């Protein structure tokens, strides 16, 4: 249902682009988002996108990250520029809707910024 | 006299009008002759004892109401009819049983005849429990439900009522007829949407029962929580409202 890719290791200042394919009707109907979890921390929502492509970003990534979507599958992409060590985490894509659960989770994709 | 309510007032005119209206709202079914549909419907139960109705009695009607729905766009439901219908009013490529011609004609109606006259019984009709199970209404819903479930393919979705004592009820129409007529291979997955009335209700014992039933038919099971069903409907209609998106 959720498959993430595009992670890896990059130097501070560099760029990565993450991809997620979400399979299911509820993904097609819901706002989606990218989340991340640093090793000993709470999973945080960092970027959201409506079905039609209206975006919102956490202040800590505003101006550096771009979320896009192509639409029963939705693909959700996270372009990450000028990466900082603080961005080191496992990244996950899921629904970001008050109406529908982020029930299950993919394996995520690991990003390491040195 | 029976234990159940009598036939719906103006039943003949109601069926005829519903048939005409259906063929107006759904132009793809304008080839049907609504007078012929009514004649076939009536033929299934008139001049017959209403505890001896068979699926065969409804065959002429089933043939006349034949409707090929896109098999991958079927929404089943159990104990939450109103929300499922509201969903297909906004997600118009999907169909519940009562969005098909035959389901639309009969929804919320009651009917029966009697063995010794050609009269419709407006006084009372058999109750499934108290009187008899093979009554005109119950046999109609068993027949059409079986056929609708048989025609589904790919991923089939079902809305279940999360506020009930049994979220999945094996004795419901969904649990006793629909689920047992989903065909393996044809149907890859049954995905349940549990409608809340904020725990994960996909761990409910009755959901685990449904999963077992489905897996025994060699079909995959998926379960989701719809935490806010009215908001869900709003966002299906217009996903661009900011209340459709979780706060950062």
């Amino acid at each position: 249902q959720l498959q993430e890719s595009g992670g890896g290791s990059v130097q501070a200042g560099g760029s990565l682009t993450l991809s997620c394919t979400a399979s299911g009707l509820l993904f097609r109907l819901a706002s989606m988002g990218w989340y991340r979890q640093a090793p000993g921390k709470e999973r945080e929502l960092i970027a959201t996108i409506t079905v039609g492509g209206k975006t919102n970003y956490k202040d800590s990534v505003q101006g550096r990250f771009i979320i896009t979507r192509d639409n029963t599958k939705s693909t959700v992409t996270l372009q990450m520029n000028r990466l900082k060590p603080e961005d080191t985490a496992v990244y996950y894509c899921n629904t970001a809707s008050p109406a529908v659960g982020a029930d299950t989770w993919g394996q995520g994709t690991r990003v390491t910024v040195s | 006299t029976w234990s159940g309510p009598g036939t719906t007032k103006r039943f003949p005119e109601t069926v005829l009008a519903r048939c005409v209206k259906y063929t107006e709202i759904h132009p793809e079914m304008r080839h049907v002759d609504c007078q012929s549909v009514w004649d076939a419907f009536k033929g299934a139960f008139i001049s017959k004892h209403p505890c001896d109705i068979t699926e065969e009695d409804y065959q002429p009607l089933m043939k006349l109401g034949t409707q090929t729905v896109p098999c991958n766009k079927i929404l089943l439901w159990s104990r939450i009819k109103d929300l499922a219908h509201q969903f297909t009013q906004v997600q118009r490529d999907m169909f519940t049983l009562e969005d098909t011609l035959l389901g639309y004609l009969a929804d919320d109606l009651t009917w029966c005849g009697e063995f010794d006259t050609s009269k419709i019984n407006y006084q009372s009709c058999p109750d499934w429990r108290k009187d008899c199970s093979n009554n005109p209404v119950s046999v109609f819903w068993k027949t059409v439900s079986r056929r609708f479930a048989e025609a589904a393919c790919d991923v089939v979705h079902v809305m279940l009522d999360g506020s009930r004592s049994k979220i999945f009820d094996k004795d419901s129409t969904f649990g006793s007829v629909e689920v047992h007529n989903l065909q393996p291979e044809k149907v890859q997955t049954l995905e349940a949407w549990v409608i809340h009335g904020s725990r994960d209700l996909c761990q409910d014992p009755t959901i685990k029962e449904l999963e077992s039933i489905i897996s025994k038919r060699n079909i995959q099971f998926s379960c989701k929580n719809i935490y806010r069903p009215d908001k869900f409907l709003q966002c299906v209609k217009n996903p661009e409202d900011s209340s459709c998106t979780s706060e950062i």
